[PDB]
DNA sequence: CCTTGGCGGTTAAAACGC
DNA sequence: GCGTTTTAACCGCCAAGG
């Protein structure tokens, strides 16, 4: 029954008439060998929990970012554009909490396969930068903001210019954009992870350079497999 | 108060659409229940 | 009693059925859409609560977005039949008021059967379009069930820029039956096209697309 | 309702399809030509006190204990009887503080057709419930709700599960969340709530049965064949009159079967 | 007609596998029928070796042209396809 | 799954009242 | 000869067995 159905060099999963069966394969077009599981932070915890984990505050001193850990501590507090980028960046994570845990995952499971793993590539990072010891870091805000939306743009299943097309490529990276918002958070990148500036283009380019790579390979024989 | 000023504008936008709406649909109503007398 | 649960019933049909209008894209009223059921007995009940179906029928015309969005939307008119059987003579007489009133499209909801020679009589009323659904089955909106993703139907220039964008043929999209119940709600015509967006576990949002028949 | 074990015993009383044939215990037919009296003694006094056409009786025993645990009511199975059979039979009922429950019947060479008569009473008396629900079940269900903080917290609530199929119906009862019955035949589902309706129940039955042991089987493959058998608008089977009923090419359908 | 022209190709810039293995076979089959080379040996005398060598530095010769189901296709050069 | 025979039924037409 | 009605052939739909 499913011998002649193949993944085409448009996407699409079509059988030998050229009928569509899918408009793409497994519905986010990665291969089955390239995911693995793991863990949307946005999902689980309470209100507070989330809003401790990911608000940032630039005007209240003691929910602020810490001093130590940047060396523009300085001139921070009191800057209302870059509160209002932080404001855009946490009203983005909270529409992203309220699409998984009341649209796509009702029941709050949070552990699901997901291309390239996050945790590890920021481990290497960290082995790789020496990203120990209380030195500040030199990563300006609007530079990790910029950079992260940028990168939830340059995840492509689907090349080309069309309206439907660039429709197509938002609906099929939506999972995987809330996973890298929830881990590549303003206040987790500065505290928890300690990233310098070199460590965050490295880790935004491995993520994208990964992602490229596990991708479905046109010409499978999904059907067969 | 800019959003909500802006807010403000667009639910008063909306009320007023909804009330054209609701006086057009008036007038079906009252051809129906004619046509339903009519048909009794 | 008994009565109370009818009365019930009918009340929940006539509710389904203005909400497949609203759907459709024609225009109830926000007071009309949230008519209770004890406003719905005061109504149609008379003095021994039995209720007249003649009272229920109701017209709609298209909102200013549906009209834009599809052109071929004209006036629509919904009637209940007193008559538990429909049989030739009331298919025809209904058909007679949808043409001397030129409405575009006519819903009639029966009791309990239609015979099959009303039923021969349904696809020449061109050029208004007849659809006949069963009270039982309008009891539930099957649309807002949890299995059942958002229904859209697409204009003929998305239809067309589908098309294109795929390099498609009409007969290699996944197909859509004529009678099945979601068609039937949405008041498919053969060679319409529906998107369906999904709720899908590995990408979060899928949108799907089928053709009727 | 899900949270109150009474009001879900009343709904689950309310779905469960019930028969004359499954409260009566006993039926005889007897021969008594006076309709203003009896021959038997022990319902002598019963009829006697309600007074105050074919000569053959027919009559029958209830269960006391089965027509109490049913919650049904002599009047109503009387009301029912006449219902279906209009006024071409007299019935009289026992009230319910007789000894015996039993109901009295009347036609107003006839014991073939009168034995006739019974057995079509004991088939299609329906006396209440939705026909095709043989046996219902209460069943606690554990869900994972978020709390009024936002944490997910465990909650238990009562539901009921069926043997036999109405899918249509059973939406339909009141006191029942119609957003979310679901069955494990998915050509009711086809019939009833459309093909995209069609195509998640058959990829939660699969997964069911793939996952019963543990085993874990990815996403990908069971939703390319669950897209594979509702693609066309039908459930098309895994067999030879599915696959071999396509438009594809003579020399790769030969070589199936 | 048929032909996708190269300012609208919109398929993966990317060498797949199946695309890789054809061509290297290919080159491989055509080196072993004595066909020049267009990259310095060292010492390697597997034909196999051989195609690798002048993959990994974008010097294959050919053109792969990726069918579209309607029947359309794009003509790419190996040298400009992305190979990991 | 298909043919088969049969069932049922509505609707029409020939015939009636009157 | 207008208003009405009956049996009638006829019609399709459906259940059973191969």
């Amino acid at each position: 029954a499913l011998e002649d159905i193949m993944v085409h060099y448009d996407g699409t999963t079509r059988n030998s008439l050229g009928d569509i069966i899918q408009f793409l394969y497994g519905e986010d077009g990665l291969d089955g060998t390239q995911v693995e599981r793991q863990t949307i932070d946005t999902i689980p915890g309470s209100d507070k929990a989330f809003h401790k984990r990911y608000y940032v505050d630039l005007m209240d001193e003691k929910n602020s970012i810490k001093p130590d850990v940047i060396e523009y501590a300085a001139d921070i507090l009191g800057d209302v554009e870059l509160q209002k980028e932080l404001n855009s960046e946490y009203e983005q994570l909270v529409s992203d909490r309220k699409f998984l845990r009341e649209i796509v995952f009702v029941n709050g499971d949070h552990n699901w396969p997901l291309p390239v793993n996050l945790r590890r590539i920021i481990q290497n990072a960290q082995q790789i930068f020496h990203l120990d010891r209380a030195k500040a870091s030199d990563l300006t805000i609007p530079e990790i903001i910029h950079g992260v939306r940028d990168l939830c743009k340059k995840l492509f299943v689907l090349r080309g210019e069309n309206e439907l097309i660039k429709e197509a490529q938002q609906n099929a990276t939506s999972l995987f954009q809330c996973l890298v918002r929830a881990r590549l958070a303003t206040r987790r990148i500065l505290e928890e992870f300690r990233l310098n500036r070199d460590a965050f283009e490295w880790v935004l380019g491995t993520i994208e350079a990964q992602f490229q790579r596990s991708l479905v390979h046109p010409g499978e024989m999904v059907g067969v497999i | 108060e800019k959003r909500l000023e802006q807010e403000q504008r667009r639910l008063e936008e909306a009320r007023k659409r909804q009330e054209a709406e609701l006086i057009k649909r008036q007038e079906l109503i009252k051809q129906a229940e004619e046509w339903n007398k009519m048909d009794i | 009693e008994d009565n109370n649960r009818i009365i019930s019933r009918l009340w929940r049909s006539f509710r389904t059925v203005k909400e497949m209008a609203a759907d459709r894209g024609y225009f109830i009223s926000q007071e009309e859409m949230d008519q209770s059921l004890e406003e719905f007995r005061s109504k149609i009940c008379d003095s021994m609560g039995n209720p007249q179906r003649k009272l229920m029928s109701f017209l709609a015309n298209p909102t200013p977005e549906a009209l834009e969005k599809y052109s071929d939307l004209g006036t629509l008119w919904v009637e209940f039949c007193d008559e538990p059987s429909v049989g030739i003579k009331t298919m025809r007489n209904f058909c007679l008021r949808i043409q001397e009133k030129n409405f575009s499209t006519g819903i009639f909801i029966y009791q309990n059967n239609i015979t099959p020679s009303a039923n021969k009589m349904i696809p020449t009323v061109s050029p208004a379009i007849i659809e006949t659904f069963q009270e039982s089955d309008l009891v539930v909106n099957i649309t807002h069930h949890e299995l059942v993703p958002k229904h859209i139907r697409l204009s003929d220039g998305e239809k067309s820029q589908l098309l294109q964008r795929y390099k498609l043929k009409e007969s290699q999209l996944p197909r859509i039956q004529r009678e099945d119940p979601v068609a039937r709600y949405l008041g498919l015509k053969r060679g319409q096209v529906v998107k369906i967006i999904r709720r899908s576990e590995t990408s979060g949002r899928y949108a799907s697309y089928r053709i009727c028949l | 309702i899900a949270l109150d074990i009474e009001k879900a015993k009343v709904i689950q009383s309310s779905i469960e399809y019930t028969t004359l044939k499954n409260v009566t215990s006993a039926t005889e037919i007897y021969y008594d030509p006076d309709p203003t009296s009896t021959v038997i003694e022990e319902d002598f006094d019963t009829v006697e006190a309600y007074f105050s056409q074919s000569p053959w009786l027919l009559r029958l025993e209830l269960d006391r204990a089965r027509m109490l645990d049913k919650q049904l009511t002599m009047n109503q199975v009387a009301d029912k009887i006449s219902e279906v059979f209009s006024d071409d039979l007299f019935v009289m009922w026992s009230e319910d503080n007789a000894d015996k429950l039993i109901i009295r019947c009347r036609v107003i060479e006839e014991d073939q057709m009168l034995k006739r008569i019974e057995a079509h009473m004991l088939d299609l008396i329906a006396l209440r419930g939705i026909p095709g629900i043989s046996k219902v079940y209460m069943v606690k269900h554990k869900v994972s709700v978020p709390d009024e903080s936002g944490e997910y917290k465990n909650e238990e609530l009562w539901a009921l599960e069926t043997d036999g199929i109405n899918l249509a119906e059973v939406m339909a009862v009141p006191g029942v969340d119609s957003s979310r019955t679901y069955s494990n035949s998915f050509v009711e589902i086809l019939s009833v709530l459309g093909i995209e309706a069609t195509r998640s129940s058959l990829y939660k039955e699969i997964l069911n049965v793939i996952a019963f042991d543990g085993s874990y089987v990815n996403y990908r493959h069971m939703a390319l064949l669950v897209d594979v058998m509702t693609s066309r608008g039908y459930l098309m089977a895994i067999t030879r009159h599915g696959i071999n009923r396509a438009d594809t090419g003579a020399l790769m359908r030969c070589s199936f079967e | 007609e048929l032909a996708i022209l190269k300012e609208e190709r919109t398929t993966t810039p990317y060498l797949t596998k199946y695309e890789r293995a054809r061509i290297l076979g290919t080159r491989a089959l055509q080196i072993s029928m004595n066909a020049p080379v267009l990259v310095d040996i060292e010492g390697e005398t597997d034909p196999l070796q051989i195609a690798m060598k002048e993959l990994s530095q974008r010097k294959i010769p050919l053109v792969i042209r990726r069918y579209l189901p309607d029947g359309s296709y794009e003509d790419w050069g190996c040298d400009e396809l992305i190979v990991d």
